[PDB]
């Protein structure tokens, strides 16, 4: 009756040095912090910065190869992003200006690939803006996903809105990680943990009325990032 | 703030 | 420090006797049950069955008029629905076959109207299928919503999937209400309460692999359907 | 089950 993970695997990407878009600063520190925390929780973590489209697709293929039945998979992305028709896209550092969906990675496609590996848990922490891309002509018509009841999204912000870091950030985390880092070690279902983070963020004066954590979850079982890995000693 |  | 509601208002719609689509049975009992529960929680509840498009638009206008600053607004809909490009649509009993978005009510438009009233809480419990409507040609391009950090969706099922009731249902609730009715009186933040319902539903053998509760929430404050109405005695 |  303690839920267990077959393994715990994470991919973390922070994109900052954009060639054709405004540069960001905080993804480095955000990625560094979440790497440390997830290693404390016994994840195998790949953590990568300033990825071109090609490097992003390679990194997710490598991450996919580490997933299997019952494995807890987590993806964290800090950098530019957008959202068209409910699909979220991550923008690589070599994106042209303007750019379309074909220059970017679609998070929903990654989730489909993860479900094909029969993971026990799928977590996406998307620390990026979610406004429309006007130049993106195209339409999804993606296939419906299976009902696996094990999917949690923690979006740094709401659809059509922006996610933030502190101007000339230096050492400061972006807003999402500022609050996430103080709760991530808790031994609570990831859904509930993210809900507490949503509440903490709501006390932040800088972002009132412009950024709010959105949780989207179909996770039915009481799964947590602290769950022990099967066959080790807890 | 700076947006992402 | 106890969160309070200015008032608590709900609209409940159950559609069953479709003229051109398969008829449903359970919305009646689902609506009856949630009406009773929400009245116990001091909501003013309007509860309506078998509404045509015209009656649906009127019912939501009346509901909108009852909303004001700080009011907790809740919408529950049981009946046929669909989802195109992340927008959810409720289908009236007089929908033609085929039908498009113009024959239906868009839930996101209702939420926009509610935010304009500055409600303190917006809850949508959508007990309906969420598959694409192939005949619906049109595109949203709706305006981004304000970040009010007070929005909770409890969808009976996941995007691209179906929500269910028991065949030849008789007295049985549909699957969503079967589980919701046993938790709704709890004095817990609505997000957390829905998460428990998601877990209960995951034990239901009939729906494994085909229906799972989806919660989508940006509610930061710890608001609950049990919160006392301001200026009454608690 | 009957879908909605």
């Amino acid at each position: 009756d303690q839920p267990l993970a077959k393994d715990k695997v994470a991919l973390l990407i922070g994109n900052m040095n954009y060639r054709e878009h405004p540069k960001l600063k905080a993804p480095l520190v955000d990625v560094y912090e979440l790497t440390n925390l997830l290693r404390q929780l016994d994840f195998k973590v790949v953590s990568l910065l300033d990825l071109t489209e090609y490097e992003m697709r390679n990194a997710v293929d490598e991450f996919l190869l580490l997933l299997d039945k019952g494995v807890y998979g987590l993806l964290y992305y800090a950098g530019h992003g957008y959202e068209n028709f409910g699909n979220s896209f991550m923008v690589p550092v070599d994106a042209p200006n303007p750019y379309r969906s074909e220059n970017c990675l679609c998070v929903q496609n990654i989730l489909k690939l993860m479900q094909e590996k029969e993971t026990g848990l799928n977590v996406f922490l998307l620390d990026m803006c979610r406004k429309r891309n006007d130049y993106d002509d195209t339409i999804p018509i993606l296939d419906a996903l299976k009902v696996t009841a094990n999917i949690v999204f923690g979006y740094a912000t709401c659809q059509g809105a922006e996610a933030f870091e502190i101007q000339h950030s230096g050492l400061a985390n972006g807003i999402f990680m500022k609050f996430l880092k103080d709760r991530l070690l808790e031994d609570k279902k990831i859904t509930v943990l993210l809900d507490e983070v949503a509440e903490d963020m709501g006390k932040c004066h800088l972002t009132k009325g412009k950024q709010a954590l959105e949780i989207r979850s179909s996770l039915s079982e009481k799964r947590a990032l602290t769950d022990p890995i099967q066959g080790t000693e807890y | 703030v700076r947006p992402r």
